[PDB]
């Protein structure tokens, strides 16, 4: 025989004949695996980024403004960890860029913002693929192949230089075009490729690859680099689409989408997932839902943070219900971690006023004691926790531990009972009159 | 010496634990992480105390326990000294479950005994009991859990393998049965209503036939939906089944010496977690 039920403070008691009581106070294993969450400083600075307004259907707090960015978390993670990569890439694709210099008109601004974002994304991809390719260059025995690999690191200049040095001069000149999107050069390169691929007794295997890069459609094609699928990180090839590929004509999103349309990514890979959500634009949510049922690469916290950023930055659109779903899930994980202040903060991003009310109330009353320690706990109860709820909860804690000003703000008769001096009586009378 | 405690309960704020064993005594502890200091022992039953259960602190410190002696005993701490203030034994057999209502209902209690009965004991103005009982199950009732709500209801698990959902009615003044559900081949050991005020309602019904059916009702209308948690019998008979407040996690106490945990995923089906 065994017994076990869930605690008020959601944790589990079970038969245990090894203790003293005949039960075990088990700290429920928290799925929430992300260090900086247990440190209260993060939470304080995170509340500093929010504007809380009371609801239009009750007095309970819910978020009106958020300035949270994928960017912000990066200080609390190791620049070496894969997590940091996820959050960084997510910042690059989703956090708004600012362009400090004034611009003649605003469509211009938009264009600059696109170039900036593109440049950062592609510098980052080059950061990732870096060692892979450098290894490959280490082992090559052929110069033209090396030139190609340098193009794989988006280094036009060293390709041009090696070309020059290995006496491949014309190619060298041609190379200098990579990253200007000159459609003339594009159609010319493609033309040269068709002429070769119709007779062309023999063309060097890597020169054709380079021409294919100049064509602007390196997989999308008829001399296709798609087979390199088996020799390179998917990210490496995506770099090729993003750098050459047809930058100007496409939006970053539809370009990335173009690439993804040519190659399935591994279901489990999360940096993959982020690119897919980025490219999915018109139906991010749709994809997000799809991503949910397929993999766990995106954790509860991340999914909530993502949804919230995109929501509060106009970046993207999510159902009230999906945003609330995410929010519930994360708030719950947090409460399982005895992180009540933090779960409380998260609970406010609920859209459904009824649910927010219940969740918040329930938790505050159940856990008032812990939520009234430091100033980092004060700002907490100065989220906009309703005066009523706070004192009410506090009234309950007094009846159970065996107050009066709170009551002044049946039960009253019992309080009078407990009181059974003249000045106190007079004050009570005045309060009653009021 | 405490080789077999049958039930333990935690208070609203979790400072005071109350275990109850077979030697009839109910021990109260002041918990503090590793160190639960024994503060009390309570002897007033004529058989193994099956279950204990604190009430909402809105009603001071009250604890209704039910034991094999067919009697429900209400206790209360008084200036640091415990005292059996009331008792309710209108049941002709071993009383199994005892669970308080949501504190919005008053101080209601839910007793469920082997004489196929389940009572709802109000405590009036004189603090005296106001029993309004109903017949619940044929061959006996193993458990009965309350439902929260904002039209009150509860569930009962039977010895005829039924799982019943009762509702209050001002016309009847006694809880009128509104829906029964069939899915087990042996004594329905425990039944649990989930405290999730979310889109739907969830019921985890553990049983002797080593199954755990989950009755998910869409809403106030469309009837329940049968879902055998997993479709293989557990290595041994299952006993207890509890929901989590924050999250809708399910804890299952099988007679196989671990407690499993099951969470709902976006398939709607349930997956282990731990």
């Amino acid at each position: 025989y065994t017994f076990a039920k869930f605690s008020t403070g959601s944790m589990l008691l079970t038969k245990d004949i090894v203790g003293k009581s005949g039960v075990s106070i088990k700290r429920l294993p928290t799925e929430l695996q992300r260090k900086f969450l247990f440190d209260d400083v993060y939470l304080d600075k995170e509340i500093e980024k929010v504007t809380i307004e009371a609801r239009k259907s009750n007095p309970y707090p819910q978020i009106s403004e958020s300035s949270l960015l994928f960017k912000d978390a990066l200080d609390y993670m190791e620049k070496t960890s894969s997590d940091y990569n996820l959050w960084k890439l997510s910042s690059i694709l989703f956090d708004p860029v600012s362009y400090p210099y004034k611009t003649d008109n605003d469509q211009v601004k938009m264009a600059l913002l696109k170039k900036e974002r593109h440049c950062r994304l592609t510098s980052w991809i080059v950061s990732q693929i870096g060692p892979e390719i450098e290894e490959k260059i280490r082992n090559s025995s052929n110069e033209i192949e090396q030139i190609f690999l340098y193009l794989l690191l988006n280094d036009v200049v060293r390709a041009s230089k090696l070309a020059i040095e290995s006496k491949n001069g014309h190619l060298s000149v041609l190379i200098s075009y990579l990253g200007s999107n000159d459609p003339r050069i594009r159609d010319l390169a493609e033309l040269q490729l068709q002429k070769w691929s119709t007779g062309g007794c023999s063309i060097d295997k890597n020169i054709s690859k380079i021409y294919k890069l100049l064509s602007g459609s390196p997989f999308e094609g008829l001399f296709s680099l798609k087979e390199l699928e088996s020799e390179f990180s998917w990210l490496c090839l995506l770099n090729l689409t993003l750098c050459y590929g047809q930058i100007d004509e496409y939006s970053l999103e539809s370009l990335v989408q173009s690439h993804l349309d040519k190659f399935s990514l591994p279901y489990d890979d999360p940096i993959g997932v982020i690119f897919q959500l980025y490219a999915a634009n018109e139906n991010t949510e749709k994809l997000y839902k799809e991503v949910r049922q397929r993999t766990n690469a995106l954790d509860v916290q991340f999914c909530w943070y993502l949804i919230q950023t995109l929501r509060f930055n106009g970046t993207r659109v999510f159902s009230k219900e999906t945003s609330d779903e995410a929010t519930f899930a994360f708030a719950a994980q947090l409460e399982f971690a005895q992180l009540h202040g933090h779960s409380l903060f998260v609970s406010c991003f609920l859209n459904d006023d009824k649910a927010a009310e219940d969740t918040i109330k329930r938790l505050v009353m159940r856990e008032i004691t812990l939520l009234r320690a430091s100033t980092n706990d004060h700002i907490l109860n100065r989220l906009k926790i309703p005066s009523q709820l706070i004192f009410n909860a506090q009234a309950l804690k007094d009846r159970y531990e065996g107050s009066e000003v709170q009551n002044l703000l049946d039960l009253a008769e019992m309080a009078i009972v407990t009181s059974l001096v003249q000045n106190n009586e007079l004050k009570t009378l005045r309060e009653i009159l009021n | 010496h405490n080789e077999l405690i049958h039930d333990a309960v935690l208070d609203y704020y979790g400072k005071r634990l109350a275990t109850c064993s077979s030697d009839k005594t109910i021990k109260i502890f002041e918990v503090e992480g590793e160190t639960h200091k024994l503060i009390d022992t309570l002897t007033g039953h004529e058989g193994p105390v099956w279950r204990v259960d604190w009430a909402h602190p809105k009603f001071g410190t009250i604890l209704a326990s039910c034991s094999y002696d067919g009697k429900v005993l209400i206790w209360k701490e008084e200036n640091g000294r415990w005292s059996q203030i009331a008792v309710h034994a209108v049941h002709s057999a071993s009383v199994n479950s005892v669970q308080w209502a949501p504190h919005e209902y008053g101080p209601l209690l839910l007793v469920a005994s082997s004489d196929g009965k389940v009572s709802v004991v109000e405590f009036k103005e004189n603090g005296t009991t106001s029993p309004i009982i109903i017949d619940a199950h044929a061959i006996g009732v193993n458990s009965a859990s309350w439902a929260p709500a904002t039209s009150r209801k509860f569930v009962t698990g039977g010895a005829d393998n039924l799982v019943k959902i009762w509702k209050y009615n001002s016309d009847a003044q006694t809880y009128v049965l509104e829906s029964t559900l069939e899915g087990h081949s042996d004594w329905v050991r425990d039944v649990a209503w989930s405290p999730t005020v979310l889109l739907r309602s969830y019921l985890a019904s553990v049983s002797q036939d080593r199954t755990c059916i989950i009755w998910t009702q869409d809403n106030e209308q469309g009837p329940w939906k049968k879902t055998l948690l997993k479709e293989e019998k557990f290595p041994d008979v299952l006993w207890r089944a509890s929901w989590s407040l924050s999250g809708n996690v399910l804890a299952l106490s099988g007679g196989d010496n671990k407690v499993t945990l099951w969470k709902e995923n976006l398939e709607g089906k349930w997956e282990p977690a731990g």
